[PDB]
């Protein structure tokens, strides 16, 4: 446990962008969980990412995606390289070889 | 400025003190007085709060001026869609007819 570490699993309730969200999933069981991960962290603030992540994912699934919490969190997806990560991708992407 | 000179006694008055921050404690102090003045003149505030970041202790002390300032507490600016149907017709419940 560590309160500057804190801060970040915080993020799930102060943040407007995760406030969306609130009406459909309840924060405080990711916020719990996002906690005992940064008992468990080994790192630097992305140790709460995995929390965010999920909850931004369970969110979109109930049917709000919430576009900015990539940019106010100091998170970063994994991407391949050279690609960026975006919510609401489309999966019929554009290859150059494709009708 | 606004309820200067009350020159529709008979209309009902009421604001919509919609609102998403917070303020300095310094610039509260004289908050609880500007709500009671208004309750004087019988104009009705409801306060709309929106967002993690909305002043709610602001929202519960005009609440305990008045029961007909009931607050709405909102998530985000977009639940406005889903609170507008209520929200008016809150408002004309508390206005009368001709």
């Amino acid at each position: 446990m560590q309160k500057g570490l804190w801060e970040q699993c915080q993020l799930l309730k102060s943040t407007s962008v995760f406030a969306r969200c609130h009406p459909l999933v309840d924060p405080e069981p990711f916020v719990a969980l996002c906690e005992k991960t940064l008992c468990e962290c080994a790192g630097g603030l992305e140790c709460a990412c995995p929390a965010l992540l999920e909850y931004a994912r369970t969110c979109a699934q109930e049917g709000m995606v919430l576009y900015g919490w990539t940019d106010h969190s100091a998170c970063s997806p994994v991407c391949p390289a050279g690609m960026e990560y975006r919510q609401c991708v489309s999966p019929c992407a554009r290859t150059c070889q494709s009708l | 400025q606004i309820f200067s000179k009350i020159d529709r006694p008979e209309a009902s008055r009421i604001a919509l003190l919609l609102m998403a921050s917070q303020e300095p404690q310094r610039m509260s102090r004289n908050f609880v007085r500007y709500v009671q003045g208004l309750k004087k003149k019988k104009v009705i505030v409801i306060p709309v709060g929106i967002g993690p970041h909305a002043n709610l202790k602001q929202i519960r002390l005009i609440e305990k001026q008045a029961p007909e300032n009931k607050a709405f507490v909102l998530s985000s600016v977009d639940e406005l869609e889903q609170q507008r149907d209520e929200i008016v017709s809150y408002l004309c419940d508390l206005a009368p007819e001709a």
